[PDB]
Parts: C-alpha cells; structure tokens; sequence
C-alpha cells in the first residue's frame, strides 16, 4: 500500500499531501536538530518558538511558461516576512533553522518538462556591473518571497550605481559555474511525467553554530527549467510552481529591539 | 616518542618524531581513506533497493 | 582500503531491474557493470590515495608576487618602494582559488613558503653587500609601517621572519586561526543590516566575504640602508594547506575570475567550444 | 657538535615536500571545532555525482542552458541520436563535467563510467532506445547493427524514468591518460532507436532526455597536475 | 652467497661424457672445469654483489643538458630563451640508455639529481645577483608555459623545485609512474589500428614506443629579473634507477643509434676490427 | 637546535652515493605488479 | 658525519620561534628567589 | 633524556632533548595556567558572598 | 624503527632509519643474490643430464 | 584547564541579589 509517491508532512497547524512524489532529499543526510550544548556560542537562553513558527509558509506562486529561464529565492530572507517566524527572525540578533521545502508543479500526461530544485550553501551571485566587483545592494540581494529570475543573457550595467543587482545568467548558475554540475547540491528534478512535486529537508548549514539571520542568508534555492515546458495544444500555456517552507528546529538569541531593514 | 609507520609502496616503514609543541608545525595527516559518496549521491529519506523500483 | 573489486557474475533473467532508476529522487544513478553485463573476477589492490583532501591540497601554491626595492629615496613615490603590505590572501592567483571553491568551507593549518630573488637596477652605479629581507605578520588591528624603518619593525609582539638573501627559502606554520568553527570560502551575506531610514550610504556597499575577511597584512622591508647600486627585489609567497578537513562541494569555477567575488566578464563566459554536430567522436 | 654531512637536496624548496616547520602563532587556541553537515574525505567521492553531459553542445547552443538536453522525436529515424567518445577529460563535452573537471587535476585513470539517461518527454510518450558502449579498435559506430554488436542495453521507456548504461573498464593499460590519446584511447559510445518514441495526438512529438555521467567504486586517480581549465593574465 | 667453488677431482675412464653435447636443444653448453680435467679443491669466496640489477644501475647518469638564460629580451626568439621545456626521456645521451636497453622491460623508482651552472656572457654590463632557478614537472595535460613568467609557474597542483644557485645539487625521488604493470623499453607497435578505407593518414605515421610513450615535460626558468649582466646557465639532468626490477634479457646495441628509435646509420653498422687471420693470437 | 659540525664531504653529488631523498609525488599508488617471465636478478646470469 | 639534508626555515630568524641557545655565561649561579607578594600568571587575571 | 610532552592542538605529542647544561638555554617554559585574580579583584580581609550584601 | 644490517666487507654492521613516508625515497635495495641462469642457458622441456647424452 | 563554561540557569524572585555590591571594599 504504502508507496514513493505518496507522502504526508505536517509541522504545526499544517499539513502538506503529494500522491505523485519522488521520494524526498535530506540533505547530505542529516535531519535538522537544536544545537547542543558542546556545540553552543551565544550564552543567554535561547528562544525555541516550535510550533509557532516551525511550520509551512506558501510564497506567492510564479508562471512556468516555455520561455521561463528559471527562478531563485535565499534563505531565511524568502521567509523574512512570515507570521511568527518573521518576528522571531527580526527581534533577535541570532538564529539558527532548518528546512523543509516543497516545490508543487502538477500539469498533465500530456505536458513535458523537467525542473531542477536545487538548495545550494551559501548561494553567492555575481553583480551586474563591472566597474566593479561583489557590488550588490542589501535590497536586490534580498527580495524576500518574490525571490528572483534567472536570464539567459549578461548585460552588465553602462555605470557602477545601475548594476547593483545579481547577474543571474541561467547556464552559469548566477555565479561562474557550470549548470549542469549543480547536481552536486541536494536536489530533486520534477519531471512532469514522473512527479508533481520536490520535498528538500535541509539542516542548518553555516560555519557558525548560529548567526545574524538579517545578515547572511545560509542557502539559496533555484529551481531551473533543465527541459523547457511544451504541451501541443498550446505553447504559450503556462503552469504554476508553487513553493512552500517550513522552518525546523529553529532557534533565536540576543533578544532587542525589532530589526527593521531598509526597504530602498 | 616515535613513531614508526607503513610506507606508501614503491616500484617498509618510515619513523616521525614531532620536534614542536604546536600540533600546526606537524607534517601532513596521515593518508585518511574515510569515504561516504551516498550523503551526496544518494541523500533520500527512504531506502532505494538498487534491483526494486525506484519508485512504486 | 581499495577501490572497488570486480565480482564474477553471468547473465540474468529476472524482475529485478538494477539498470532502471529514477534520477528524480535527487539520487545519482548507481548501477555499476556486474549488474548489467556479465564480469569476470577482477581484484582491485588499487587505492584512492592521492585524492583524499590531504594528497589533493598537499601543495606549496604560488598566491602573490610582491616587490620591494633598496635605493636611495629622495621623493615620496621612491620611499615607498622601500617596503611594501599586503593584505593576506589567496585570490590574487588563481590556481590554489579554484581547489579551495570546490568546497564551500575548509578548516586547516597553512605552511607560508617564500622565495626572494633580486636584480641589479643598473651597472654604472657599483655593487651592494648581501641583503636581509624582514617579513613581518601585522595582525588586524597593528599599527602598518608608513617608512621602511620607522618604529613598527621592532616588532616586540607581531611575528617577524628575518630572511637573508641566498638562504634556504623561508617557512613557518600558521594554525587554524579563523574566528568561525571554518573558513568561508562563500558568504552570501553582509557585515552589517542597513537599517530603514538611516542616512548610512547604501549606494557604494559591497556583498559578500569581501565585506567580513579580514586575515592581516603582510609587510616586507630591506632591512639594509642603501647601497650605490639600486637592488630591485620580488617577494613568491606560497600557501600549503594542511591538516585538511571541508565542507559542501560546490561546482568548480567554468570561466575568468575578474576579482575577489564570484562575478564573471562579459567576453568570457563561453567555455564550451561548440561540436560540429551532436553525432561528433 | 654531532658530525653530519649535508648530501644532495639540501635547501632546495620542492613544493611537493613533507617537512615540519617553526609555528609563528605558538601556544594558539584554534577555535573548537562543531559538526557541520556535508563533510567531503576525497575527490572519488564527488566524482560518484551525477552531473549533466553538454551532449548538444553544437552551434547556437553551446554556452546555453539548450546545451544539455539531447533532441528526440516521434519520426524513428535510423541516424544516431548522440555519438561521443569515451575521454572524460578531453573530450569536447566531457571535460567540463563534475567528473571532467576533477579529472583535469590529474594525469591517470581507471575504472568504469555510469551514464544514467532521464526521459523528459511526456507520459503518454512511449519507446524503445539502444545505448551502447564499444571498445577501440574497429570502425566507429553509426549504425545500430554495429552499435548493437558491443556493450549495449535497449532501454523501454515507462514508469521508472532513468535507465544507467555502464562503459565498463575494459582497457590495455592499468589507467588511461588524463588527455586526447590514441594508445589510452576508450572507444565509442552511441545511441539508436530501438524501435521509435510514439505519442498519441495532442501531445508534443518532440522532447528531450538528459544524461549524466559518474564514476562507478571501482574508480580511482593518480598524479596530481595543473588543469587547463583555468588561468590568468600576467 | 658465493660463486662456486671447485671440487677435488680425478680423471675418469667412463660412459659418462660431460664434455659432449647437442646446442640445437637450445640449451647452452654446461661442463665445467672437474669434467674435463683434474682439478683441486679450490674455496671460493668471491661473490657477484657488484652485478646485481641493483649494482649495475646504482648510478646517477647525465640524461640531457638543458639552457636557460637571464636577461631582458625584446625579440621572440629571446623571449624563448627565458626558459626552456623538455620531454623526459633517456634517449639524448646513451650510456644509461645502453644499459637499460640489456632489458626488454624495468620496473623501478627514479631518483633525479641537477647540476646547474652558469657563466657571464659579457664583461662590459655590469654583474648579476644570485639567481633562483624553478623546475618544474609538468604531468601530461598540464598547461606548457610560453614565456618565463606566465601563470604555469604557480605550480598549484605540478611539483616545482626551487634552487638556489650555489646550494648542493637538488635531488628528488619519483617512483614507479608507468600506466602499464612495467616500463617497455621496446615496444612492437603502434597506437592505433588503422583501418580500411579510412582517410586518416598513413604516409607520415611512425612506430614504435615514440608513438606511445610521453613522460611529461621539464620545464626550467630563472626566476629573478633580468640584470645589466646577460647570464647562461645549464642545467644537466641525472637520472638512477633504483629499486629495480628488469625482464627479457636483449643482445646490447652494437652499433651507434641515430634517434630515439631503434634505428642505424649507413656509415657506422661496422662494428668489428677485421684480423690479419683467423689464426691470430 | 641540536649542536651539528659538517664534515668533508659535504654539499658534494657522488654518483654512486646511496641516500634518501624526498619523493615529488607522494601518495602516489604504483600500478599493482603481475608476473612476467624472464625475470634478470644479476648480470652474471646472462654470462653464462 | 651523519648524512643530513637542509629544509626551507634553514638558518631563519622567526622573533616567534622557541629554540635553546648557547649560555654566555655559563655556570652562572642565579641570585636565590624569595617570595614576593602579588605575582601575576595571566593577562586575563588583570583584565578581570 | 627525552621529554614528551603534549602539543598545542592545531586545525599529538612531541619530544625535547636539553642539549646546554645551563637551564638558561632552555625553550620557552611550558604552558602554566595557574591564576587566582582574587588577590587583585578581592583582596578583601572578611570573605563577601555574592549573593549576600556587600555591607551588612 | 632503525634496521640494522651487515655492511659489505672491507680491507661489521650499520643503522638505517627511514625519513620519507614513500618507499620511493628510501636508498638502495639490499644485495639481492638470487639467480636462475637456467631459464636462459637450459629452458628446455625435458631434464638433460650433463653426463648423459643430449640427444638418445 | 579552560575558561569558564556557562551553567543553566533560569530566573530568579529572591532575597538573593548578586547583582549589587560596594566596591568601596576594594573588591
Ligand atoms: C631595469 C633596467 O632596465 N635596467 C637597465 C639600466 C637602466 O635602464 C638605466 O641604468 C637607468 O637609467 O640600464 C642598463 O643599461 C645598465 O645600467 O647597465 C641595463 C639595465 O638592465
Ligand atoms: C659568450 C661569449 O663569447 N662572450 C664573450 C663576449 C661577447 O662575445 C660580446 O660581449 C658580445 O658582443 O665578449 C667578451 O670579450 C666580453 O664581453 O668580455 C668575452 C666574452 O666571453
Ligand atoms: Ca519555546
Ligand atoms: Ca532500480
Ligand atoms: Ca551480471
Ligand atoms: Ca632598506
Ligand atoms: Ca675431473
Ligand atoms: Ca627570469
Ligand atoms: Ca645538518
Ligand atoms: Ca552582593
Ligand atoms: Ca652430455
Ligand atoms: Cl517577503
Ligand atoms: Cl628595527
Ligand atoms: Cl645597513
Ligand atoms: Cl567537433
Ligand atoms: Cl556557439
Ligand atoms: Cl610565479
Ligand atoms: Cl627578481
Ligand atoms: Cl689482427
Ligand atoms: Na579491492
Ligand atoms: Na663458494
């Protein structure tokens, strides 16, 4: 009875179902967990909002057209405004979660296509300007749920103040590398005639224990179209890729005030 | 304190005695065979049995 | 430990289907010949030896050239070839860079090697006795040299290398000395939050490790005064990793490096040379 | 003093050298280590990945995202459908791989190669493919009646998406060179229409597979080298 | 162990005849002196260390001579002459090639030896500071340098010596490198099958071990600048085998070689003095 | 250091020394050995 | 002598190293100690 | 008269002969972590508990 | 680890101690004695006797 | 021997109060 496809998560208020899965990544094979005390840094008691927060948020949905290039969110910065995991995030100065993402895609036996979902440690984009290097505002750099595009073109900016924004040309990955090797990164593929969905649960990864979650973004999550969308009867359709995240095991220090970014 | 080792085979031993009090100055580690490809070429939850399905 | 044997096996007919899989699953293909030919026995003694992390980074690499010169300097461009910093790092080169970034964090000790060559700038102007070089370690925070002899080579607590010319070349160790748990090859972040309405500049920011590396300067001198003759000076500085330990294997770099961060040049970003047809051996 | 005498070698710097050397940072306290997830113990390691072969990478594709996926069609045509040689780090296409660019740091391999194939075509999709592997020696395949006399598995496309075809190691040599070469030469690898993909109406009669190479365990490297594959002026 | 000693013996009045034999068995002649005379006991004491395959090549033999030179050069041809790449081989010389060549096939580790020297060009430009030479192994498919301070010479991954002129001769192990389980010193064939009706050349293709074999490359450089004074050097190249194994015993080249090959030359294949006669003490 | 003296000799290339010397690919894992007939152990073999 | 082969660091001087040295002035007979109050062991006893 | 004694862990042990016979020649002294700050940070006559009132 | 051996004689021992951790560094193999001249001067199939005739 | 490791600690509603002192005392 019980089957690869079939599976059911639930984290808090909130469950997930896919009947057409392929399994799910844990990646480099380690669940999440709370930071054990031979392992700890800040010192005072830390805030653990479990259930409050550790729990699955939908990001607004995006179009998988023939002519998408494909798509790239951060982490925890896609989630930076939602509900109880927002506040956590912004009034501590420290933090620490793991993941468990979900990537929805259904179409139908007659639709074609395969996305890569990768999830990538420290996910590092290259600007769009050479007048300069590593030359990218906070902003751009973190667009929150809207997440971003990628392009299969660089044109880099005529001057320094417009090229402020990653150069996230698709077959190098945003950032100098072969596409094709991104494999090398916990992944799935949705490929529509095999599975409608990717389950990615990912550990904290950082070389600290825990830090400024306002600061630095631990991963990058790309999805890219490795095999462009086509259905006969229509070219131009587009499918929606939905992408919800839980956090896990999550865990804030250094209580204040509430942060509150720059929004220009 | 020394050490006495098996060397890399050519076409038996080797001795290493540390003359330094910070473990930095030491030479390289010793040759480390430890190796676990499946975290990265086969990281799922649930078991795949090479010969079943991989998905049923 | 060896590589993997080859068992004896024949033919099969059978619902077991080792050759199919489903690669959506995020798992890599892992059949291997035995399962889809028939095999001899092949005992394999053969090791995977010279590519563990410590055979693979088991190098003294070349990461800067520096210069410095000894003459007698009588304007401010001229006295500051008398000695020169640099702020230690190894994206200056490439080679050494592109085996770190296969991984995303390391953690190691580094062997510092040097190699120290001079030339006579001219010959109309007599000969100069035997130099000694004096490189000196000058931790974040230290106060940097603005003359080639003023107070700071005394050096009371900086680490300071006393190099003579024709000598062995110079070496030292360096522990882990990092301020995290490892090095961060990539940081997808920033030193500080900008805040909302604050009047701090947002326009000239950077992003990245750029932005929270900071592994100290090296400073190098002539400790000799002058001689006639103008002796020019090129400082090799190499980097061993060792006592090697990293984490999360990334990509390898494809195209150019133009920089310190990840960012690529326009005409350089077509690695591939294209094949006459798909169907090309 | 203890007598000695210095023999040949004395002072010389071979950057390949094992030696202890003086610590400029005595009696440091290195940061206490933490579990990190993702810890790597040799390149084999990475190499046993899977990464994705730039099979089209012909003109007007090359250095695009379009480079990748491989042309397939309804029409059952008799011509191959891709044909590469077996030089995982010279070839064209292979050497920009995970497995190419790791090869490209040394000078000698052995062991057998996995290229596993992904289908990406629709469900209603159907067909029978031949994937075959033959050792040097003889005329290049481009017929599927001399492809089919070597190594070779005939792949039927269903449920399960992936098919693994194995170029096992069959060689002259112990290890081949990490460079285009006729006496370390690996043969050819080609593949064909078994029978042909079939598609009922309204569903698209073109599609694409992936494929992607790894090393197998019986997989190892020797002698470290600079690659080609990266540079700077000067 | 000992060569043999020789028994106490008589005459003998027998059916036994040592002395008689048939050589188109293939057998070599075997009587030895009590057979067919009367000998003493003579004690032998005397041993055959000295031609073990380990004491017949326990020597360091020059291989080649290489040229570098320092000085500024502002033509190609003298850019070239920065430095120097070489193919590792032991056919430039033939004295070790000779020995080695008493065996179809050798296994053994190598240890390499150098001499470099130098000498000025001129008198009128003036002198030259010590100069630091690099060697470095460039494995097959490494990147060749084309000019003395481009970026291959950061050696990352190749092994590189550094050598300061005037120090002891530098000296490195190597060893058994060979892609086959030992190193063919002859080798009866080629390195493809041509085959029917193919294009492919077969005017201008060779035979042969110089169709299979490639060792890599030496390359040299000076790695200081260039002085007034213009300075050559040369670097001689000292090979010994070591840890030796050899197989297949060969007739040793009567006859000067003329390449790499096996190959004579019409004025020198008459190797033999002619005697007055076939009676000449 | 350990107190050293140097002795003639040294600095000096003899042809016919026998030392150790440090070895430019180490880890390096020689292709296995198999058996080849016709092995030579000593040159006086041949002379006979 | 004993056959002996230089490394890179020879003949060096590290302000950081920790070798022994020759005395100047040897059998010297260092003035005896007395206790003397307030001797400190660590930087980090004053900084607290 | 070897001495081994621990290393100072880097990213295990290590041997000292004395070759002078004046103790001044003699390496860095080994690590020492004695301390007591309290006989500058609470030189105090009459013991104070933290938890107690300074002055009572 | 120090292997000692006897020396070749002269007109009686010494002490080895290998520095490198490849047997590819280490000096010269020790005198290897043996010898088998019959597999060049006598590889035939049946046993001859010198006294006995080559051929009956 | 190490630097001080920080125990588990919770709050407090105490007679208790190692918050206060007098460095008049020269502590
Ligand atoms: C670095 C350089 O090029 N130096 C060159 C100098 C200088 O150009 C002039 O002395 C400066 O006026 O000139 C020489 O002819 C010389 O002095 O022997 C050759 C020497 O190599
Ligand atoms: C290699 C060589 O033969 N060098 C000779 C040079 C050159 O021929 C000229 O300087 C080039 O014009 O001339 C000398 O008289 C000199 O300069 O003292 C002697 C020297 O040995
Ligand atoms: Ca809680
Ligand atoms: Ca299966
Ligand atoms: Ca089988
Ligand atoms: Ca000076
Ligand atoms: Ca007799
Ligand atoms: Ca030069
Ligand atoms: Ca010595
Ligand atoms: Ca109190
Ligand atoms: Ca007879
Ligand atoms: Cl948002
Ligand atoms: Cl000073
Ligand atoms: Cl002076
Ligand atoms: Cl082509
Ligand atoms: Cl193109
Ligand atoms: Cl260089
Ligand atoms: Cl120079
Ligand atoms: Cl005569
Ligand atoms: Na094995
Ligand atoms: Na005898």
């Amino acid at each position: 009875g019980y089957s690869d496809r079939v599976r059911q998560i639930t984290l808090g208020n909130s469950t997930i179902t896919t009947q057409e899965a392929a399994n799910a990544v844990v990646a480099y094979g380690e669940w999440p967990s709370y930071l054990d005390d031979k392992e700890a840094n800040p010192i005072d008691a830390p805030t653990e909002p479990d259930v409050s927060s550790n729990r699955f948020y939908t990001l607004d949905s995006v179009q998988w057209k023939s002519t998408s290039r494909g798509w790239w969110w951060k982490l925890p910065d896609a989630l930076k405004d939602m509900g109880m995991f927002g506040q956590n995030m912004y009034y501590h100065y420290l933090g620490r979660s793991g993941y468990t993402v979900h990537v929805q895609c259904n179409a139908s036996k007659f639709h074609q296509g395969a996305l890569g979902v990768f999830a990538i440690p420290e996910y590092v984009m290259a600007c769009n300007t050479e007048a300069k290097t590593s030359y990218v505002s906070y902003v751009n750099a973190n667009p929150g749920e809207k997440g971003g595009v990628f392009d299969n073109a660089y044109n880099p900016s005529a001057e320094a103040s417009e090229g402020r924004k990653f150069a996230a040309l698709d077959y190098l990955l945003g950032c100098g590398v072969l596409a094709g090797n991104a494999f090398v990164y916990p992944h799935q593929i949705i490929n529509l005639r095999t599975n409608n969905s990717a389950t990615l649960v990912l550990p904290y990864v950082n070389s600290l224990a825990i830090d400024c979650m306002a600061k630095h973004n631990n991963w990058g999550l790309v999805i890219l179209p490795l095999c462009k969308l086509d259905y006969a009867p229509n070219s131009s359709t587009e499918i929606p890729i939905t992408v919800t995240i839980a956090p896990m095991f999550t865990e804030f220090n250094g209580l204040r005030n509430i942060t509150v970014p720059a929004t220009q | 304190g020394a050490q006495v080792s098996s060397q890399k085979v050519g076409a038996v031993n080797y001795t290493t005695i540390n003359y330094y009090k910070d473990s930095a100055s030491n030479a390289a580690s010793k040759l480390d065979f430890s190796q676990d490809p499946s975290k990265f070429t086969e990281p799922v939850k649930d078991i795949m049995i090479k010969t079943a399905p991989a998905l049923n | 430990p060896t590589a993997q044997s080859t068992p004896l096996t024949s033919g099969v007919n059978s619902q077991e289907v080792p050759a199919l899989t489903a690669v959506e699953t995020g798992a890599s293909g892992q059949a291997v010949p035995s399962d889809v030919i028939e095999t001899r026995h092949v005992v394999n003694y053969k090791t995977r030896s010279e590519s563990t992390l410590e055979s693979f980074f088991g190098r003294s690499a070349c990461v800067t050239i520096l210069e410095v010169e000894n003459f007698n300097a009588t304007t401010d461009a001229d006295r500051k070839k008398q000695f020169t910093t640099w702020a230690i790092t190894y994206t200056d080169t490439v080679q050494l860079r592109r085996k770190l970034e296969f991984f995303t964090y390391s953690r190691f000790d580094l062997e510092m090697t040097f190699v120290i060559t001079e030339r006579y700038y001219a010959s109309n102007t007599g000969h100069a006795r035997n130099q000694v070089y004096q490189l000196m370690y000058i931790p974040p925070g230290a106060p940097r040299p603005t003359a080639w002899d003023d107070y700071t080579w005394q050096s009371s607590s900086n680490p300071s290398v006393f190099y003579t010319y024709g000598s062995a070349p110079p070496r030292m160790s360096i522990p882990y000395v990092g301020i995290a748990n490892a090095y961060s090859h990539f940081y997808d972040g920033f030193a500080r939050v900008p805040l909302k309405d604050e009047t701090v500049d947002s326009g000239d920011t950077y992003y990245g490790l750029v932005t929270i590396n900071d592994f100290g300067t090296l400073a190098v001198r002539v400790v000799n005064e002058y001689n006639p003759a103008r002796i020019t000076s090129k400082i090799r500085v190499y980097m061993k990793p060792k006592h090697v330990r990293c984490w999360c294997p990334r990509p390898p770099r494809a195209v150019p490096y133009r920089g310190e961060g990840v960012d690529f040049k326009q005409d350089s970003i077509t690695p591939l040379t294209a094949v006459e047809n798909i169907n090309t051996f | 003093g203890l007598p000695t005498m210095l023999t040949p070698g004395s002072s010389q710097f071979l950057t390949s050298d094992d030696f202890q050397s003086p610590c400029a940072l005595p009696n440091f306290d290195v940061t206490p280590p933490i579990h990190i997830p993702g810890e790597v113990f040799n390149m084999m390691e990475l190499a046993e990945i899977d990464s994705m072969i730039p099979m089209n990478s012909v003109t007007g594709k090359a250095n695009t995202m379009e480079m990748y996926p491989i042309p397939l069609d309804d029409k059952g045509s008799a011509t191959p459908i891709f044909s590469i040689s077996l030089s995982p780090a010279s070839d064209k296409r292979l050497q920009y791989t995970m497995l190419g660019e790791i090869l490209n740091y040394y000078t000698h391999w052995t062991g057998s190669l996995r290229f596993t194939f992904l289908f990406c075509g629709s469900m209603m999709a159907t067909g029978k493919i031949l994937l075959s592997y033959s050792p040097p020696g003889a005329k290049p395949p481009t017929t599927r009646k001399d492809a089919m006399l070597g190594t070779h598995i005939i792949w039927d496309l269903g449920l399960q998406s992936s098919c693994t075809m194995l170029a096992p190691w069959i060689s002259n040599t112990v290890y081949r060179r990490c460079i285009k070469d006729d006496f370390t030469e690996g043969g050819y690898i080609t593949c064909f229409y078994q029978t042909r993909i079939v598609v009922p109406s309204g569903t698209p009669t073109s599609m694409f597979m992936l494929a992607f190479v790894s090393a197998c365990p019986d997989f190892s490297v020797r002698l470290l080298r600079d690659t080609n594959h990266i540079s700077q002026r000067t």
